[PDB]
């Protein structure tokens, strides 16, 4: 590829942004158990935010 | 007649870079009047209402204009 | 005091700006053209009255009594001509005058719209730059050492050139541009 | 009620038109003096109405 | 906050492996593609902050200094591209290399929630800025100018880690949540007064305050343009930011000891502003503007009201985006007419219209013209103050004079007059340098639309 | 529309126009004009516009919060229940900043209706101004910049304990 | 507004000008008259001729520029310099 | 008097002179011209504009307009049951143990 250089920068933006998501994941302590939005689940809802 | 020469400054860059700015804000700033007005006509903003008993909403629920909710 | 061809004011050169700057502010204050004429006919007698003098000392004194005389007698705002320092449109179209060099800088766009002016503006450049160096050697061997004494700058000497020194003050912008 | 403030903020508007007109421009405008005086008489018509109606 | 971190630090494989010809493009136009992404920051809400993890979070007041700096890295980029032309490439990657390292721990700075993460990087900026300063500098003067900034950052700032260690080791946590949570009250004793100085005294020296800022009219000179850009745009208003973190622990003892400071500022953004009255230098009256602006923000802080803070957070995007235009302006006044002084170049309406429009516009936003965002942090910093003490209104409102005074001035002798005969090679604007005053300049005009998003974490 | 029970309008009382001369007013043919040339076209476009909407119908609700215990039963340096005591504080402190902007706009509209007589006609007005203001006053001023739900108790607490200690001066 | 001037409509201003002057002989006087040399005129006459140049013109001549014009063509010369005729 | 070895000072180039449609990017003109659309591109139509459309329809920012509502819901209810509009303590004083003195 002449210009492969261009996705350096937005790849690795994407990739940066999934790991964020996986910080989400280390910080489910007290999903759904907050005393303001404690709260019985829907139906066909494992977790109330991922 | 009897017209002179105004010798005056080279306004050809000044006048190349003001149309190349309108130009250029110009280029996207008429799709996205296009895309306003059009969501404005045809989809339109939300109706107030109250929560219904047993359902949660979700949180893009909670607000009015079509693109605060996107 | 601050000249470019004198060094110094003479004695008569100063009584003669001392009449001129005398009758102008006398017109200032009298502003009616006959009563005007009247004083300044007055006036031109009081100066003829000491015009034989040759006592340099004594003509020295009447001149410094007459600018005491002057400086007591002065309007607070005499009348300036719109153009000259301190009237009202003095320096006034000084925005207006672009230098030339500016017409180098133009896009050739815009500089062929003007195609008989920029021909005669390559030849006005072109002698230019066939004279200066005769006009430099002219004035390295006309001066004397040490420098020029005066402001004072020669002519074109010979024939078929230009005075030297002469591109800013032939090429310099109108007054109403 | 509605003619009163519509005919007030067009007075402005109308005031306010030239400016975006001179900003927006490309050529050399045919006599951009006269479309300025012609938008501040037209605007001046536009005020005299509330002005009359206050008067009223 | 890993969403912008390593975008930025990819930029340095951006700008190593491309062509001798094509390292200006891509790093401009990925720069301003990540200065896009930084519009996700806005989710605020009313009540509570966005916390992203342990190590990173991000309230209203961080939010427009990160916008901030992330969009002023491609205007360096298209400005220092220039002076840099003739340069070899390898100094001209280290060169666009100091650019992104100091980006990004701006970046990390300003988003710390621990605070000796903060100190950490708020001195690891230190490196690429002296780094550029007395490498790309023009003149002798830069190595003394480097040595002059570091010094007085360091001396002053060791005592606010000893000051740091010590916070940790008494409340037991240095997180600015546990910290908000934790807090207890400073009595009065020794002890604490020399708290409050080893905490205040590094924000004091870098704001920069009164009697501390000799290092200014230094580095903001010898500096090249970008230099000059982070040192009156980003820094200055990061010693704001972490003015406003760390007096959350210094209570009640500030409602005396911000006494004399405050006092400081309130004679010294007088004394200032007369110097650039009297200025023959353009970048050292620039400078010296930045020194009164940043004194009336440090008065803003001490008497710590929200109106002040507001005002405060305003008032420093409003300065960091003037600053940086009139920076701009003045380099390229030096790079036509090479050199610095300002009575040499006269008469440049004649000849350079449009620069001058940018002139006058760029004065008339340093002067406070309403509706900018200028005149609103300068109006809520005059309110806030005239609630503090009455006759402050008078050393607010000669300053309203005097300001004006050498910003007018600054407006005259540059564009204004006949112009001078002997210099003849004025060329006409590119349009780099219109772009880069239009994209300095269209953002705070439209900021001045809607300001609720600069007003703080407070409003 | 909005709700005309928080903002109070008198019915208006509009006079009959009864003319004294024969020159006819050009207020009326303007207005006939005004209905005419502009009403007619809005209201149509309007009108397609709101055809359009109901086309398409979708809702949005207003968020409710439910009460979580105070910074009064909160366990101190216990981050887990003052956090959410203060996420209480600061949504009822932005509350009661927008009830004493509603007082303030009520106030200014009860002026400018009454005209030449509002300092006779809107007694009640400026009554309940000044009771929200005072009690807003009472309830938040000088916090500081810093503000949060203890120096806010701290405050309250301060000010009981002045009122009892002079209660108890002319007991 | 502001009329053009010419070489030798200017010419025709300070002669109609001179030959209104009582010292002066409007019978003898031509372009190249020296007033104190082939007309016999006075110093003080000169800076009256000059005063009634700037008041005919509407424009001051600078004294040490007066003091330099002896004939009438070098009045034309310097009006002519000043006001940049014949373009 | 004799001194060292150095190159004397380059003349200022012009870049209209050797290109005169120079936008002044680079001495390249193609890339010149590039680096001008790219600059025009990315931070006119692409950062300033769609910038200016996201921060115009921010949701509801710092839940500002939501507390109008809410009050709009609170007064409603204190001028229907004839309540004070505002209470002068923030707390209940009920539930304040005051120390003893």
């Amino acid at each position: 590829r002449d210009h492969w250089i261009h996705v350096l920068v937005p790849v690795g933006f994407v990739f940066g942004y999934y790991l964020d998501r996986k910080n989400d994941e280390k910080l489910a302590a007290f999903r759904n158990k907050s005393l303001l939005y404690k709260r019985e689940l829907k139906p066909q809802e494992e977790v109330t935010w991922k | 007649g009897k017209r002179l020469f105004i010798i005056k400054p080279s306004g050809f860059y000044d006048k190349r870079f003001l149309k190349l700015l309108r130009f250029y804000i110009l280029l996207t700033g008429i799709p996205v009047v296009i895309g306003i007005t059009l969501i404005n006509v045809f989809i339109g903003e939300a109706e107030l209402a109250e929560i219904p008993e047993g359902y949660v909403p979700e949180h893009w629920e909670y607000f009015k204009h079509p693109i605060s909710r996107w | 005091a601050f000249l470019p061809s004198a060094a110094y004011l003479t004695h008569q050169q100063k009584v003669l700006q001392l009449y001129k700057r005398a009758l102008r502010h006398l017109e200032s204050r009298c502003v009616h053209r006959d009563k005007y004429r009247y004083f300044a006919c007055l006036l031109r007698a009081r100066f003829d009255e000491h015009k034989n003098e040759k006592d340099m000392v004594k003509a020295t004194q009447l001149l410094r009594e007459a600018e005491k005389e002057f400086w007591h007698g002065q309007h607070p705002q005499p009348y300036i001509f719109p153009e000259s320092p301190g009237g009202t449109s003095y320096e006034r179209y000084e925005c207006y005058k672009v230098p030339e060099w500016c017409l180098d800088d133009w896009h050739p766009s815009e500089k062929a719209m003007y195609p008989d002016y920029f021909a005669k503006r390559e030849q006005w450049k072109k002698l230019r730059r066939e004279s200066w160096e005769r006009e430099v050697k002219q004035l390295q061997e006309e001066t004397p050492v040490g420098g020029p004494r005066t402001e004072a700058l020669p002519p074109a000497r010979k024939q078929g050139d230009l005075p030297p020194l002469w591109w800013h003050i032939v090429t310099r912008p109108r007054e109403r541009p | 009620m509605n003619l009163f403030s519509s005919l007030t903020l067009v007075t402005l508007i109308l005031l306010t038109m030239p400016i975006a007109a001179i900003n927006f421009n490309t050529h050399k405008f045919t006599n951009y003096p006269l479309y300025v005086k012609t938008t501040i008489s037209c605007a001046f018509i536009t005020s005299m109405i509330p002005t009359m109606m206050f008067i009223h | 906050m890993l969403k912008y971190i390593i975008p930025t630090m990819m930029l340095m494989p951006l700008t190593w492996l491309s062509k001798n010809s094509m390292i200006w493009i891509n790093t401009t136009l990925h720069s301003l593609l990540i200065s896009l992404t930084s519009l996700l920051l806005l989710n605020q809400f009313g009540d509570n902050s966005l916390n992203f993890s342990l190590t990173f979070f991000s309230d209203s007041l961080s939010t427009p200094l990160l916008i901030l700096t992330m969009w002023l890295l491609p205007l360096m980029l298209m400005a220092s591209q220039h002076h840099l032309s003739k340069e070899n490439l390898a100094r001209k990657k280290l060169f666009i290399s100091m650019l992104i390292l100091l980006q990004l721990f701006l970046i990390m700075t300003f988003t710390a929630t621990e605070l000796i993460f903060f100190y950490i990087m708020f001195e690891a900026t230190l490196v690429p800025t002296l780094i550029i300063i007395t490498r790309w500098g023009n003149q002798t003067e830069r190595l003394n100018a480097g040595l002059y900034f570091l010094f007085y950052t360091l001396a002053g700032s060791l005592p606010l880690l000893v000051a740091l260690i010590y916070i940790q080791n008494t409340m037991g946590s240095l997180n600015f949540l546990i910290l908000q949570y934790w807090v207890q009250p400073m009595p009065n004793s020794w002890s604490n007064t020399f708290m409050w100085l080893a905490c205040m005294m590094a924000f004091m020296v870098k704001m920069p305050l009164y009697g501390l800022h000799l290092w200014l009219p230094k580095a903001h000179v010898e500096a090249p343009i970008a230099g000059s850009m982070v040192l009156a745009a980003i820094l200055l208003k990061l010693g704001g930011y972490g003015m406003m973190r760390i007096t959350l622990l210094l209570n009640p003892i500030t409602d005396f000891m911000a006494y004399p400071f405050i006092m400081l500022s309130l004679w010294g953004m007088i004394m200032t502003s007369s110097i650039c009255l009297r200025q023959t230098d353009l970048k050292s009256l620039i400078a010296y503007s930045s020194v009164s602006h940043m004194a009336l923000v440090i008065v803003a802080i001490l008497i710590q009201t929200p109106w002040s803070y507001m005002g405060a957070t305003a008032l420093m995007i409003a300065h960091g985006l003037t600053s940086s235009m009139l920076f701009c302006l003045a380099n390229s006044n030096y790079e036509r007419v090479h050199s610095r002084t300002m009575i040499l170049a006269r008469g440049l309406q004649t000849l350079l219209p449009l620069m001058a429009a940018w002139w006058l516009l760029a004065s008339l936003t340093n002067l406070a013209l309403p509706p900018s965002i200028n005149l609103i942090g300068e109006l809520f910093v005059v309110m806030s103050t005239f609630s503090w003490s009455n006759i402050t209104i008078i050393l607010m409102g000669l300053n309203m004079v005097i300001t004006a005074l050498y910003s007018l001035y600054m407006l005259i002798t540059t564009q204004r007059g006949k112009h001078t005969h002997h210099i003849n090679n004025i060329l006409p604007s590119f349009t780099r340098e219109n772009a880069l005053m239009s994209l300095h300049m269209l953002p705070l005009l439209l900021l001045s639309l809607n300001p609720k998003i600069i007003l703080g974490p407070l409003y | 529309s909005w709700d005309k029970d928080v903002y109070p309008e008198p019915p208006r009382r509009t006079p009959a126009p009864s003319p004294q001369t024969s020159l006819p007013n050009p207020i009326t043919y303007l207005t006939k004009a005004f209905d005419l040339l502009v009403d007619r076209p809005v209201t149509l476009v309007r009108e397609f516009i709101e055809r359009q909407h109901a086309k398409n119908k979708y809702y949005y609700y207003h968020r409710e919060f439910r009460r979580v215990p105070d910074i009064t039963e909160c366990h101190e340096k216990d981050v887990l229940c003052m956090f959410e005591a203060e996420m209480q504080w600061k949504r009822d402190y932005k509350v009661d900043q927008e009830i004493v902007n509603i007082i303030q706009e009520r106030l200014k509209a009860c002026q400018q209706r009454e005209g030449e007589s509002h300092r006779q006609n809107c007694a009640k007005e400026l009554q309940q101004f000044t009771q929200v203001v005072k009690a807003y006053q009472d309830r938040y001023h000088d916090l500081g910049a810093h503000y949060s739900a203890r120096k806010c108790l701290a405050k309250q607490k301060q000010r009981m304990l002045a009122e009892r200690k002079a209660t108890k001066e002319a007991a | 507004d502001a009329p053009p001037l010419t070489l030798e409509g200017i010419k025709d201003r300070v002669l109609y000008v001179l030959k209104l002057y009582d010292k002066i002989d409007p019978e003898k006087l031509s372009v190249n008259s020296h007033f104190m040399k082939d007309l016999g005129l006075d110093s003080l006459d000169q800076v009256e001729i000059i005063m009634a140049m700037e008041d005919e013109f509407g424009f001051e001549i600078p004294d040490i520029d007066a003091e330099k014009l002896m004939c009438p063509q070098e009045i034309v010369d310097y009006i002519a310099d000043k006001k940049d005729v014949y373009e | 008097t004799l001194r060292w070895q150095e190159d004397p000072e380059p003349e200022d180039e012009n870049l209209y002179e050797k290109n005169p449609d120079s936008h002044g990017y680079d001495k390249d003109p193609a890339v010149d011209v590039w680096n001008m659309r790219v600059v025009f591109f990315f931070g006119f139509s692409i950062v300033l504009v769609l910038g200016s459309t996201f921060v115009a329809y921010l949701p509801d920012y710092r839940m500002q307009e939501w507390a109008r509502r809410e009050a709009e819901r609170l007064v409603k209810y204190r001028e229907a049951h004839g309540l004070p509009l505002m209470e002068s303590n923030c707390f209940d004083p009920s539930k304040i143990q005051l120390p003893e003195d």
